[PDB]
């Protein structure tokens, strides 16, 4: 700037000191923090935090905690915990099933899970993706393709 | 695992023009010295100072975009994924590294790119060891004589069918390669749940192209007809390595090359599918020229 | 089985940096700009104040 | 060997006192300190600056 | 040589490119200048301290040696203080012209 | 006693302003601005 | 734009210069005023009328 320059200057050179450095953002310290991102380079960081599914229609606020929590998600996907807060979007969490509650030793299947999820924001739709979207949090033949929903 | 490195560049600061930066710097100038700007102001050597601000800065927003690229894993180059692999436990491993048979003919080798990016893909795929569908995928590339792998299951519950395919050559692969995956999973998995290992779990059925292909009156016609299978024959080996379908698309666009123009395609009927268990090999192609 | 963090090669993005080597070449982006109008190379110049 | 600065002072008069040349002796200066650059040329009145040793 | 003049940008390359660097060098301090902190004077240092006799062997060596650094196109003939006004100190600087 | 002193305190664009824009650019001294009010005919300016 | 000045602040920038270059002795009627690009109604002094 113009103080940068020495003492003895002219007002040519104190305003030349105001323009030919002429600064600019460095914009790379908000690239890896998913709470600071712009939302036109969003998909990129969803990539390399291996976030299996996403949807260009959501809120942002609805899109920043789908990526921020992606590790936690991944890092223990048997537990229960996991799957509270695979469905993010859809605020929903009232009850999940156990083996106990049915008597006769279980289904034929060895009680695969028909969980609950309630959704009063969205009415329209909301039904085709809850099988496939619950699909990555589910094991390869722990689980078998049943499944219960709720509008 | 689909590589993001093959995309259009991102620009995370603008990248402006040697001329709009010009004139973004001049209007700037005349602000601060309003009211002592003069015809004279404007000389020769006062200008060319102003021609190399606007041209550092085009260096610098050059400067910003070209370290953003090799910051993510999107466009990232060698001796560089070593900072980014450190923060998802990816270490570079010997594939037969530099012993001296002959002491002036050194041999040393690493791993290459756009294979090592992908076990960085896979790198959160490893953290859950209750097996998900990725973990029995992601711990099987381990080994370096294969392919990929898919998961699936059709019979009764804790029977898991993984797909064990291999690209080495002409389709069947050993059944001592075939002993690795379980030297490579055995504290990884569960243990209640029991898998099966098949290497052709649907079956191999030969195919074939034969293409027609024209070029323009003008370059020379031997190194244009071989720039197409520079494109294609790394393009059929990535076919099942995830596993999916071929379309009667994939046998047009990868054949266009710089000389091109019009293709042909005659050896499907009707194209064919090629779900996550079923998968085929294609055994010998000949593509030539129309004219 | 972590990898130790100073067994790593030193990576591409990070540079060395010089005044030297970003100076000189300012000089030899504005003397050739200039076409032999401008030839004092003194410090006491008001060009290479800027 | 940490210094602590002033609200007026600045890198390559700081690092003259210091060293005694600025021939590679400014960036290296840049180079070990943690979000120095990315604070004001002007440095605040209590900012901490490590200066390393064998310029 | 030819050099741009400080005010107005223009080219001028014997007469005030010679008497810009001069005056400017008696009022620029050491360590003004960018990664330069050799250039400039103790004239600026010199201000409060007292005229003796042994201060007016300093100025005529500050003036000699700052401008003998970083200016040999000017050969300088006599710095003779000519009057103690009223704590102001009138030094008298001429200057040969080259070019 | 500056060019940015005077637009601290009269605001860019007055007509104090703009003297004080007129002196700072050919010369550097002090100025001792009172400043008025904009009186709303042109003969009761004269009177402020 | 062009606008008119009054020329009064632009004459008293030239008492405070040649106060500061050439003394409060010198007249400041042969200097140069920085500001301008004009004059409304141009005077004539062609050379020695």
């Amino acid at each position: 700037s113009s103080r940068l320059l020495p003492p003895n200057r002219s007002s040519l050179e104190r305003s030349l000191g105001d323009v030919l450095p002429a600064e600019l953002p460095v914009p790379l310290r908000e690239l890896h923090d998913p709470a600071r991102c712009e939302a036109a380079l969003l998909p990129y960081l969803a990539w390399t935090r291996s976030v299996d599914r996403w949807d260009p229609d959501w809120s942002d606020e609805a899109k920043r905690n789908a990526v921020a929590t992606s590790f936690v998600l991944h890092q223990r996907k048997g537990t229960l915990t996991a799957l509270r807060q695979v469905v993010e979007p859809i605020g929903a969490l009232s009850e999940v099933t156990e083996w106990w509650q049915r008597s006769p030793t279980g289904v034929p299947g060895t009680f695969e899970i028909t969980v609950d999820v309630s959704d009063r924001g969205i009415d329209e739709g909301t039904v085709l993706e809850l099988e496939r979207l619950l699909d990555d949090v589910r094991p390869v033949s722990r689980h078998l393709t049943r499944l219960d929903l709720r509008i | 695992i689909i590589d993001l490195s093959q995309l259009p560049e991102p620009e995370v600061i603008e990248n402006l023009d040697f001329e709009t930066i010009y004139q973004e710097l001049l209007g700037d100038f005349r602000e601060a010295m309003a009211g002592e700007w003069t015809a004279e102001v404007e000389s020769d050597p006062v200008l060319k100072l102003l021609q190399l601000a606007a041209y550092r800065e085009l260096l610098l927003r050059a400067r910003i975009n070209d370290a953003a690229r090799a910051v993510m894993l999107a466009y990232a180059s060698g001796a560089d994924l070593d900072q980014i692999g450190a923060g998802f436990n990816v270490q570079r491993l010997l594939i037969r590294p530099a012993q001296p048979e002959a002491v002036p003919p050194v041999e040393a080798q690493y791993e290459s790119d756009k294979s090592l990016r992908n076990r960085i893909q896979l790198a959160f795929e490893q953290l859950s060891v209750a097996g998900p569908r990725n973990a029995y995928i992601a711990h099987a590339l381990g080994a370096d004589g294969r392919v990929a792998d898919a998961s699936a299951t059709s019979p009764a519950p804790c029977e898991v069918l993984i797909s064990v395919l291999g690209v080495e050559g002409n389709g069947q692969a050993p059944e001592a390669v075939l002993q690795a995956v379980r030297l490579a999973l055995n504290a990884e998995d569960v243990r209640p749940v029991a898998d099966r290992v098949t290497v052709r779990s649907a079956g191999i059925v030969p195919y074939q192209v034969k293409a027609q292909l024209y070029l323009f009156p003008g370059p020379e016609a031997e190194l244009i007809r071989a720039a197409a299978e520079a494109s294609l024959r790394d393009y059929i080996s990535a076919q099942r390595r995830l596993g999916r379908d071929i379309r009667r698309s994939a046998l047009f666009a990868t054949l266009h090359v710089e000389g091109v123009q019009r293709v042909e395609l005659q050896e499907p009927a009707a194209d064919v599918v090629l779900d996550e268990t079923q998968a085929a090999y294609c055994t010998g192609y000949a593509i030539t020229l129309g004219g | 089985m972590i990898i130790d963090l100073s067994q790593l090669p030193e990576p591409e993005v990070i540079e060395n940096l010089d005044f030297e080597t970003i100076y000189q070449e300012l000089l030899g982006d504005f003397r050739e700009a200039m076409a032999g109008e401008w030839t004092a190379e003194v410090e006491s110049d008001p060009v290479l104040k800027l | 060997t940490t210094c602590r600065t002033a609200d007026g002072d600045m890198l390559d008069s700081l690092c003259y006192h210091v060293y005694g040349h600025l021939l590679g002796c400014v960036e290296a200066t840049l180079d070990a300190n943690p979000g120095l650059a990315d604070e004001q040329q002007p440095f605040r009145a209590g900012l901490l600056i490590s200066f390393p040793d064998m310029p | 040589m030819i050099g741009m003049d400080r005010r107005s940008g223009l080219p001028l390359s014997g007469l005030a490119h010679l008497k810009q660097s001069v005056e400017d060098i008696l009022t620029t301090p050491l360590g003004s200048r960018r990664m330069r902190p050799e250039y400039g004077s103790k004239l600026r240092r010199m201000v409060d301290m007292p005229v003796s006799e042994g201060w007016k062997s300093a100025v005529q060596a500050e003036v000699a040696r700052s401008l003998g650094r970083w200016e040999p196109r000017i050969g300088l003939s006599a710095v003779r203080v000519v009057a103690v006004v009223d704590g102001r100190v009138d030094l008298l600087l001429s200057g040969v012209f080259e070019g | 006693t500056s060019k940015k002193d005077a637009a601290a305190a009269f605001g860019i664009g007055s007509s104090i302003y703009l003297a004080c824009e007129a002196i700072y650019n050919r010369a550097q001294a002090v100025i001792v601005a009172v400043g008025v009010e904009t009186a709303e005919t042109p003969e009761a300016q004269a009177s402020a | 734009a062009a606008r008119n000045a009054p020329a009064s602040a632009y004459a008293a920038g030239l008492f405070a210069w040649t106060d500061a270059e050439y003394g409060f002795w010198s007249s400041p009627s042969n200097k140069e005023i920085k500001g301008v690009t004009g004059t409304s109604r141009p005077v004539e002094f062609l050379d020695g009328d």
